């Protein structure tokens, strides 16, 4: 059975913990508590070709808390940048995230979560977005509060590490 | 030592518990925050070369301590930090992965970005401050590019790293350094010669420079060097240093190292990331600024003449998409198609020597080919801006232009629409979502009309030859043979797309004709070209219309296309085509029944509606040009009348309407009566004038009375559910019957459609007055039933109204009340509301109609009266204003009577009309709206429709306190019976929970408190001031009417 360390990185409240929780658990936590340091959290998915499973690294968001800020990356086998919809602010340091992520890790797969799309009020708007097209990382719109598109991200890493476009969630 | 190791272990074991991770965490962020942290750091990195998550953990204390605490450190600790880091950036080895020296170049960075050249701020600085300003640097840099070949790698990213930072990135410290960063960055890399150039700068700045050549004579022939050896990742590495200096150097360096040509070899070699960081460098090197222009000239040429070049990469890059798309290249292709769709800018500077021009420009056309609609797309701006500007057109008119065209217009189809196309596979890597997909090819479509239209409009003579065969080729293959045989095309499937695309074209070609007349100059020439246009148009629809095309939607598309046409033909050739469209337009079908709502009826009812849109639309641009056909044209309509419904009867019958009054013809009065009063005798009828007073003949016409008899014979039980009982023949018969009944019982869409047109076009005061005098001896004698009507359809709503109605459809009206093909009872009762529905929208636009026509409305005394009783509906002992209509009802009541009927008040008017409506309109929307506030999914939909009434309301008060709003003022001031009922409504409206409502309610009462507060100081004393106890404003206006009410019992009223 495969094990891919997946580092997941953005500002501080963008929804990383929640999403990761979601993913291990139906539950979706509305209380906000700030990651300090890492949290290791195997999360496993099964595919036609088999199973897969997914060392997902929650990076704390917040300068005061990471601990090994980019220590975390070592080794890493691919990685999520989570960057919140609804604050301008969040992907205004999406390169930044990603310039000190492919310094550790270099051409690991990177995708970019624009996260909370469910709010009515979203300040990225997607015309807005284009940092993933430059770099040509893939994107997606996903909400941990709707599960809109929260297998998505994962989909796309589990084809580009398997090498089978073909791969699928079953 | 060691407990740093183990803690290090618990941290990156998967093992661990994130608690063990958190203790460990902890005790490192202790280690960190330690007074020796950065001694700690170094040691770890040099004794642990074997360990690498040690070492970049030492490297991290080592990054954290200068990065965050350079300012408290004394210059001896500066000083040893710069020597830490540099003992361990010369110490690097093969066995240090690529995140270590990274790591180290980080640091060698930040400490360069705080210490570098700060000497040379003052003058004549001594050692001991040229020291402490690292005047060593670029000779330490020079000696760490020869330990080996890891360090050379590690000088790469040093510079890398400093010049992102420096130029590229907005870094706070260098921008606080930038002074004496930014020409000290580019002193390194420039000849010492060349700097002098540009730079005045003194001697004492020499020192700081080691190698006199700079540096790019050191990386150029490195890279030519490993291009020629063929070493991939020294190449990459070179590209990777290299992209991020070149936009901010001296021209000059670039120039004489020969750069663009390294870059182009690069290019040549087939390595993909060479490649996207040497397209990368050629774009930097065409877009960045250029001091002087000679070199920019230089560079354009030399990319010019490496088209084949280009060329040859682009078919290397090239990759078959339909097993699937190779994702390593195909960034690189869009790479590609970006850079070249920006070199059209550089066209005009160019002299074609060696067709330098015509190989870009087959390039561009090359690419703009390929499947993927992305790299498609890119190069479709370029095409459209470069046949707009006539610095290009002589280029494009011999090379592209006849291939652009037949590309725009095999890519004119309906891409998503396709079966399997190949575009279709490139959508799911560049779009996340179907409706991005739809979205991006109707753009993409929309561009290519672009493309089509303007090529028509400059080569048109070959655009039109080039036309014609197309048409013909296409209309003799066996598509083109299916879609003129069949009546009914699936509207998915190939020939029906396929023939929709042809037409597309044909719009596009009659566009780009029409810009023809103004892109041409007017010049002598002018008038024999348009003649010939126009030959050529009178041609092509002869033409088509020959075709005897059958298919409405295609049908529809063609009358279109003719629509087009006609606004440049004139006289009888106009008529000719004229009369093809309105006959073939309105053929009959027999093949199908044009009342069963089948989707192969709609489509042929939407193409005889298309028509009335067009043709009014034509005749009211072009009167005149119709005023001598028209005797023509009414006997061609007469042919055609028979087989018309009702509903476009009357479309026709307004298309004559409109020619005989716009185009000045003679007699208009006799023409207009014999047009309208056949239409409007309908009211008349003495049988409807008298029953329309009575609900019950209400009901019994609009059919209830025979739905009764049908649920009787079907024994429908007045509690069956309706929801799931099946409709039948006859029912399906007995709704006909009453829809053609009801449409010609009450002609409310004739009389909206002949008023409407009739002064859609005013041009002078005498017409105005003129058609007063033509609609005003049969306008106001229907006045009243169009009012009675309003009426019963309001009435019509009220649950008593019913009660005497057979108990059996008791259920079906109820049904017909609640609001929001017929197969089920419940789908019967809904269309039958939506007919009640439907008749009152059309009254009320009838009534906003009869408003235009201005005096003979608004002066006539009773019509206030009318219009009120008529939508009030006042119950005889409860204050329920028009029991059991909808919110909704009154939304569209409100907005589509009140607001056109007030706002169109003649302002000589105002003194007669006004005084008699303004106070029962007031109280009515008082009682209705706190009649509704008074019971404050389904319950957020009943909230959202009231929201909109309350604005509605707002904005009729808005409007009605400019010119008018200067007389309203007066008006409603001067008059308490008006006043009072006024500052009921304001009183009503501020309190209520919208917040929207109650700020523009306020904003309203501060504007105009000062003239009303001359019983209304007891009214507001009372109410207003007890009412209101937007909120610093609302308190404003509120201590605004204190300082004179209890200035002049009411403080202790207020008090209490
Ligand atoms: N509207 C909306 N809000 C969400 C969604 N997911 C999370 N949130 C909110 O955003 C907060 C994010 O919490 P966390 O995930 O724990 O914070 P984080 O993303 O890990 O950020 P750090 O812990 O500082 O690294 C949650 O408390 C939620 O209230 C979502 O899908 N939609
Ligand atoms: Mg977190």
């Amino acid at each position: 059975v495969p094990t891919f360390k997946l580092v997941l990185v953005g500002d501080g409240g963008t929804g990383k913990t929640t999403f990761v929780k979601r993913h291990l658990t139906g539950e979706f936590e509305k209380k906000y508590i700030a990651t300090i340091g890492v949290e290791v959290h195997p999360l496993s998915f099964y595919t036609n070709f088999g199973e897969i499973k997914f060392d997902v690294w929650d990076t704390a968001g917040l300068e005061k808390f990471g601990g090994l800020r980019d220590g975390y990356y070592i080794n890493a086998q691919c990685a999520i940048i989570m960057f919140d919809v609804t604050s301008r602010i969040t992907y205004k340091n999406v390169p930044n995230w990603h310039r000190d992520l492919v310094r550790v890790c270099e051409n690991i797969p990177i995708v970019l979560c624009g996260n909370k799309v469910d709010v009515k009020e979203r300040k990225v708007k997607a015309k807005t977005i284009t940092f993933h097209r430059k770099k040509n990382l893939q994107y997606y719109d996903i909400s941990a509060k709707s599960n809109y598109n929260f297998e998505k991200p994962f989909l796309w890493l589990a084809r580009k590490l398997a090498g089978n476009p073909q791969l699928e969630f079953v | 030592a060691s407990q740093i190791v183990s803690a290090l272990d618990v941290i990156y074991s998967p093992k661990s518990n994130n608690s063990q991770r958190q203790e460990a965490q902890k005790f490192l962020d202790e280690v960190k925050l330690c007074s020796e942290s950065p001694f700690w750091g170094y040691e770890i990195a040099l004794q642990n070369p074997t360990n690498s998550i040690l070492k970049y953990f030492g490297l991290g204390l080592l990054d954290h301590a200068v990065k965050k605490n350079w300012n408290d450190y004394d210059e001896g600790k500066r000083v040893a930090l710069r020597k830490w880091v540099m003992e361990l950036n010369f110490g690097v080895q093969d066995y240090d992965t690529r995140y270590i020296k990274e790591k180290l170049a980080t640091l060698w960075v930040e400490v360069a970005k705080r210490t570098w050249g700060e000497a040379l701020k003052q003058t004549n600085p001594t050692e001991e401050q040229l020291l402490t300003s690292w005047v060593d640097m670029d000779n330490n840099l020079f000696e760490l590019w020869n330990i080996n070949q890891s360090s050379r790698e590690l000088a790469l990213i040093i510079f890398r790293i400093l010049f992102e930072d420096v130029f590229l990135l907005d870094d706070l410290i260098v921008l606080k350094r930038m002074t004496v960063i930014q020409p000290l960055c580019v002193m390194i890399v420039c000849p010492i010669e060349v700097f002098a150039i540009k730079y005045k700068f003194s001697d004492k700045w020499t020192k700081f420079k080691a190698n006199e050549e700079g540096w790019f004579s050191v990386w150029i022939p490195e890279l030519n060097n490993a291009l020629q050896q063929n070493n991939s990742e020294y190449i990459i590495r070179l590209l990777e240093t290299l992209k991020t200096c070149l936009n901010w150097p001296l021209t000059e360096v670039i120039v004489r190292n020969d750069v663009l040509s390294s870059l182009l070899t690069c290019l040549s070699s087939n390595i993909p990331r060479a490649q996207s960081m040497a397209l990368d460098s050629i774009h930097i090197l065409l877009t960045r600024p250029y001091s002087n222009e000679s070199h920019y000239q230089m560079t354009i040429d030399r990319v010019f003449d490496n088209m084949d070049l280009l060329d040859s990469v682009y078919e290397s890059l090239l990759f078959d998409p339909t097993d699937d798309i190779d994702e390593t290249k195909y960034p690189i292709i869009k790479k590609f198609v970006d850079m070249i769709s920006c070199l059209y800018v550089c066209v005009p500077k160019i002299k074609e020597t060696n067709g330098q021009i015509q190989k870009y420009f087959k390039l561009v056309l090359k690419t703009t080919y390929n499947p993927s609609l992305i790299v498609s797309g890119l190069t479709l701006d370029l095409w459209c801006t470069c046949l707009r500007n006539d610095e290009y057109l002589p280029k494009l008119e011999k090379y592209v232009i006849p291939d652009l065209l037949q590309f725009a217009a095999d890519a004119l189809v309906y891409y998503e629409q396709i079966d399997g196309h190949i575009s279709k596979k490139f959508a799911e890597i560049d779009f996340q979502s179907k409706s991005e997909f739809q979205t991006f090819c109707s753009t993409y479509r929309k561009r290519i009309r672009d493309i089509i239209r303007l090529i028509s409009c400059v080569e048109l003579d070959l655009t039109y030859d080039w036309l014609n065969n197309r048409l013909n080729n296409y209309f003799s293959s066996p598509f083109g043979q299916q879609v003129l045989s069949s009546t009914f095309l699936d509207h998915k499937l190939e020939p029906y797309l396929g023939a929709l695309s042809q037409y597309m074209i044909v719009e596009c070609f009659i566009n780009g004709c029409i810009r023809w007349k103004i892109w041409y100059p007017t010049g002598d020439d002018y008038d024999e070209k348009l003649d010939s246009i126009l030959q050529k148009l009178e041609i092509l629809s002869n033409q088509l219309i020959a075709l005897n095309l059958r298919e409405p939607l295609l049908l529809k598309k063609q009358i279109q296309n003719f629509a087009l046409f006609l606004t440049m033909l004139k006289d009888n050739v106009l008529f000719t085509l004229l009369e093809k469209i309105i006959t073939s337009a309105t053929m009959d079908y027999p093949e199908i029944n044009l009342e069963e709502r089948g989707a192969e009826s709609d489509a042929v009812r939407d193409l005889r509606y298309a028509c009335g849109i067009e043709l009014n639309r034509m005749a009211l641009l072009m009167p005149e040009s119709l005023k001598k056909i028209y005797p023509d044209l009414e006997s061609v309509i007469a042919r055609i009348m028979p087989n018309l419904s009702y509903h476009e009867k009357i479309s026709f019958k307004s298309f004559l309407l409109i020619i005989v009054l716009k185009s000045s013809l003679d007699m208009k009065e006799e023409r207009f009566a014999a047009i309208v009063d056949p239409e409007l005798l309908a009211w008349s009828d003495k049988t409807t004038v008298v029953g329309l007073s009575d609900l019950h003949w209400f009901m019994e016409r609009l059919g209830i009375v025979q739905i009764a008899e049908y649920f009787q014979r079907r024994d429908i039980d007045e509690n069956s559910d309706l929801l799931s009982i099946p409709i039948d023949d006859e029912g399906k018969e007995l709704k006909s019957e009453l829809t053609k009944r009801w449409q010609s019982l009450f002609p409310v869409r004739a009389t909206r459609m002949f008023i409407h047109y009739s002064m859609q076009s005013i041009k002078t005061d005498e017409e105005f007055k003129m058609l007063q005098d033509l609609w005003r001896p049969r306008i106001v004698p229907i006045l009243p039933y169009i009012t009675r009507l309003l009426y019963q359809l309001q009435s019509y709503h009220d649950p008593d109204n019913w009660k005497g109605l057979p108990t059996v459809v008791q259920s079906f009206v109820k049904y017909s009340t609640i609001e929001r093909a017929m197969q089920t009872l419940r789908d019967f009762a809904d269309s039958v509301g939506h007919i009640i529905r439907y008749t009152r929208e059309y009254t009320l636009l009838v009534l906003s109609a009869i408003s235009s026509l201005g005096s003979v409305f608004y002066l006539l005394d009773e019509s206030p009266d009318l219009l009120l009783n008529s939508i009030a509906i006042f119950k005889p002992g409860s204050n329920e204003i028009s029991p059991g209509v909808s919110t909704h009802g009154w939304k569209h009541i409100m907005n589509i009577a009140i607001r056109p009927i007030l706002k169109g008040c003649p302002k000589d008017c105002l003194g007669k009309f006004m005084p008699a409506f303004l106070p029962k309109l007031f109280e009515i929307l008082d009682l209705l709206l706190c009649q509704k506030w008074s019971s404050h999914t389904e319950e957020i939909l009943e909230e959202n429709l009231l929201r909109q009434l309350t604005t509605v309301v707002v904005r009729i008060v808005i409007d009605c306190v400019n010119n008018h709003q200067m007389e309203m003022r007066k008006i409603i001031f001067n008059d308490l019976n008006t006043l009072a009922p006024f500052l009921k409504l304001l009183n009503h409206l501020i309190s209520f929970k919208d917040t929207k409502c109650s700020f523009n309610s306020i904003l309203v009462m501060k504007c105009c408190l000062t003239s009303v507060l001359n019983t209304v100081d007891e009214y507001f004393t009372f109410e207003v001031m007890k009412n209101l106890l937007s909120f610093h404003e609302a308190l404003y206006a509120f201590t605004v009417i204190f300082l004179t009410l209890c200035k002049e019992s009411a403080r202790a009223f207020l008090f209490e």
